[PDB]
Parts: C-alpha cells; sequence; structure tokens
C-alpha cells in the first residue's frame, strides 16, 4: 500500500493476528506444523532434563 | 421551438444589479457589497486556525483581482463565518475530511465588496498620460481605462513638445476627467477598462 | 515539445489556491460613499496582530485612496 | 489502494451542468492569456450572439 | 441570485431532519474496529501534513503510532458520523466512544 489509510488497515483490520479464527467454523488456522510439534513431546518429558 | 431554450441564455447574461448614476455628481456608483457562498479546502496545518486558514488560501489570492463569477473586482470582505457540519452558533465547529486525503472541504459565507463597471457607465479617473493615441486614466489609483482615437471628439487635436492635449480650451489636462464606459477587458490578469470621450 | 509541458510549472492552479465553487447568495446591494472609508480604515489591520507583506503593501496602497494626497 | 490509487489515479475534467468527461476541452487562449477548461455542448458559438 | 438560495436551504433542513439529537441516540457506545482503524488512519495522514501535536511525543518518527498514542490519551479532535441506511446518523465524538 502506498497511504497512511490503509497502513492501518493492513496492521488493525486484515493482519496476520486478527486472523487467528476463520469464520468458517471459528476453529483456529494457526498453528506450529511438523517438527515443532514432535519436539514438545520431547520438550515437556518427563526425562528431558 | 425559438422560446424555452433562452430562458438560460438571456437569463444567465441578464447581468442582475445596475450601476445607478447617484450622488448628484453625474458619477455613477460602482463599489458594491454582495453576500456569497464559497466551498473551500482547510490544509491540516491550519487544523487548529481555521480563521488564518481560510483566509490564507483562498481570499488573499483573490483580492484586487477580478472574478468571473461576482462580475466585479473583489477589494475586500469582512464576516468569514465557516458553516458548521453539525447542525446543533458555538466556537468548535466540525468540518468533514475527504476519503482519500487529510484536506476538509467546508462551506463558508462572506460579503465580498466588489467593484462592479458596465457599459454606460460614468466613471472618473486621473490622466495618467496622453498622446495623440489615447488618453490612459487611473481610475481609484488602481484601475487603468483607455480612451481611443475613434472614440474621442475629433475636433480635438494634440500638440507635441512626449507632448501635451489641445480640447477646444486648448489646455494641457490635469488628472480629473470624466468619461463614458465601453466594454470593461477581462482578457489579461490585468484588468484592462476601455471607454469613450463621447457625451 | 516543452512550452506545452512547462504550462504545468507556471499555471498552480490548485484547489488549495482557488475555491471549488463560489455562487452569490443574494443580489447585489450598492454601498455608500462613507462605509467604503468605513470598510476599507478597518480592512487593513487583519492579519496586523510571514509573506502577504507584498500584498500588505497592495492593501496599504488601498490605504491613500481616499485621504492622502494623489 | 489497489483498483485507484495504483491502477490509473486520474483527475479528469467533468462539466457540472451536462455531466459529461469528453465534452470538455481545455481551450486555447491569446498568449498573454491563461488557457482552462470549458465545455462544448453546453456552450453555443459565437456566431450565435442573438439578442 | 435566490434559485442558489433556495437550492440552499432545502438541503440545509434536510441536513436538520437527519441528525437524531444527543439525549436520543441509539448505537454502540463502542469503537467497532473500523473506526478504530480509520481514526488511526486519518490520524496519522494529519501529522505527515503538519497537524497540531498534543503528546509527548518520545522520538517516534513513525506517523502511524504517534496517532495510536493520542488515541489511548485522547487527544483526537474527530468525530465519528454513523449513516443510518435512509441517511439518518449520530455525530459521535472520540471521547464518548469506549476502545476494546
Amino acid at each position: 500500500p502506498q497511504n497512511e489509510n490503509a497502513r492501518a488497515e493492513a496492521l488493525n483490520l486484515a493482519n496476520t493476528d486478527s486472523q487467528y479464527l476463520t469464520p468458517t467454523s471459528g476453529s483456529p488456522v494457526r498453528g506450529l506444523i511438523q517438527d515443532h510439534i514432535s519436539a514438545g513431546v520431547w520438550l515437556t518429558s518427563k526425562d528431558s532434563f | 421551438n425559438e422560446n424555452r431554450e433562452t430562458a438560460r441564455f438571456i437569463k444567465k447574461h441578464k447581468k442582475q444589479v445596475t450601476n445607478p448614476i447617484d450622488e448628484k455628481n453625474g458619477t455613477s456608483n460602482c463599489i458594491v457589497r454582495v453576500p456569497i457562498a464559497l466551498y473551500v479546502s482547510l490544509a491540516p496545518m491550519y487544523l487548529e486556525n481555521p480563521l488564518q486558514g481560510v483566509m490564507k488560501q483562498h481570499l488573499n489570492p483573490l483580492v484586487m483581482k477580478y472574478n468571473n463569477k461576482v462580475g466585479g473586482v473583489v477589494l475586500g470582505y469582512e464576516g468569514l463565518k465557516i458553516l458548521d457540519a453539525d447542525p446543533l452558533d458555538t466556537s468548535e465547529k466540525l468540518i468533514k475530511i475527504t476519503p482519500d486525503t487529510p484536506f476538509g472541504f467546508t462551506w463558508c459565507h462572506v460579503n465580498l465588496y466588489v467593484w462592479q463597471p458596465q457599459v454606460g457607465d460614468v466613471l472618473e479617473g486621473y490622466i495618467f498620460i496622453q498622446s495623440a493615441s489615447h488618453i490612459g486614466l487611473l481610475i481609484h489609483d488602481a484601475f487603468n481605462a483607455s480612451i481611443k482615437k475613434n472614440n474621442i471628439p475629433v475636433d480635438w487635436t494634440f500638440v507635441h513638445n512626449l507632448g501635451h492635449w489641445v480640447d477646444s480650451n486648448g489646455e494641457p489636462i490635469d488628472g480629473k476627467l470624466r468619461f463614458t464606459v465601453r466594454n470593461v477587458h477581462t482578457t489579461g490578469r490585468v484588468v484592462s477598462v476601455d471607454g469613450t470621450l463621447i457625451s | 515539445m516543452m512550452k506545452g509541458s512547462r504550462r504545468t510549472g507556471n499555471n498552480t492552479a490548485t484547489t488549495l489556491n482557488t475555491p471549488v465553487v463560489i455562487h452569490a447568495t443574494q443580489l447585489p446591494q450598492h454601498v455608500s460613499t462613507d462605509e467604503v472609508l468605513q470598510f476599507l480604515e478597518s480592512f487593513i489591520d487583519e492579519k496586523e496582530n510571514t509573506n502577504l507583506s507584498s500584498s500588505i503593501s497592495q492593501l496599504k496602497r488601498i490605504q491613500r485612496d481616499f485621504k492622502g494626497l494623489p | 489502494d489497489r483498483l485507484l490509487n495504483s491502477s490509473d489515479y486520474t483527475q479528469a475534467s467533468v462539466c457540472r451542468e451536462c455531466g459529461s468527461i469528453l465534452t470538455t476541452q481545455q481551450s486555447v487562449p491569446r498568449i498573454g492569456s491563461i488557457s482552462t477548461v470549458c465545455c462544448r455542448r453546453c456552450s453555443m458559438r459565437f456566431e450565435d450572439a442573438k439578442k | 441570485p435566490e434559485d442558489f438560495q433556495q437550492h440552499e436551504q432545502i438541503r440545509r433542513k434536510t441536513l436538520k431532519e437527519k441528525a437524531i439529537p444527543k439525549d436520543q441516540r441509539a448505537t454502540t457506545p463502542y469503537m467497532t474496529k473500523y473506526e478504530r482503524a480509520r481514526i488511526l488512519g486519518t490520524r496519522a495522514l494529519q501529522i505527515s501534513m503538519n497537524a497540531p501535536v498534543f503528546v509527548d511525543l518520545e522520538g517516534e518518527t513513525d506517523p502511524l503510532r504517534i496517532a495510536m498514542k493520542e488515541l489511548a490519551e485522547k487527544k483526537i479532535p474527530l468525530v465519528i458520523r454513523r449513516y443510518l441506511p435512509d441517511g439518518s446518523f449520530e455525530d459521535w465524538s472520540v471521547e464518548e466512544l469506549i476502545v476494546d
């Protein structure tokens, strides 16, 4: 964008932070993906000291 | 089919108020006050001072100039009053910001003391120069009229000494002189006045 | 060609420079003699509490107009 | 800002009386004077100076 | 003449018949994400055109974040006109609105 009535509308209406829930079902659309899941089982284990 | 379309041609060139031949000096009176309504901008730097912000942008570039919408020469103004956009008077008037810009537009009434010459007026100005080509005048220290030769009474000749005028008095004539007004010009940035010395 | 393109540097007839539309709201009333004095004597002191001071003496060329020595 | 302000973003001249676009014209002045925009179908030519 | 004035007085009578008065306003007291993203938009486009500022700006060159500094401290001289669809409207200020 090229003007300051749009730099606020690329922050406070259409950022990737108000787009956390999709309006189709209310589900969340944003989350880790493949290996950032499989590090949780190793980080939050009971052997990981 | 030549009546119903002439309602907007003559009626527009019917210039509204004439000039009365008042004051019993023979002279016609052309200084006149007309109230109007503008439509101006207001820059965001003047968005705390909206009095100065309209006087400086649209009124001060209009004084001592011709204006094609009122018909006169703008001499001044008093009564610049911004119409509030809130139909509530009050001191905190509000105007509307445009969507695509930060400039706001608003209406303003004002009283412009225009100077309004037409044909058939009676005007007097100080003779600036004179030759065997015209006589240049200073109408009210600032306006210039110039009666050319083919509208002068052709009795009156010119002696050269850069020279001086020969009337039926035979006088190098001073400033103050009465004439009658031909087509006032609008063309240049300088407002030319044109007149005739036939009586 | 250049002179058709340097019109865009000479003209500058913007909307900041001119109002959009001026409409006369009433018919013009021919003022008297003495109030033209009584206007212009009070018109000059307007911005006199920058630029506009080449035009201030133009406004002060309106000053002499009725009482000086022409 | 994606269908006017960066596509074309022109400031054309529009006659307010007839409400057209293509019938306007920036005139030709005497070169002492200054050119300006004029509408064609709102004006009738100077030969029709009828009183 | 007055065919402008007869054309003018109708509008200001029309424009007065649509302002719903302040004791009878009937919309939300909130700043519903669309005032907030545009008030911050337009005010940031005023500071870029030398509007008078009324806060201790602390080296913040970013013209958008200056308006947020005045939004959370209520120094904005704006008035929101909310058009009800027949043409009537309620001129809410920015003080009397309540932010999220």
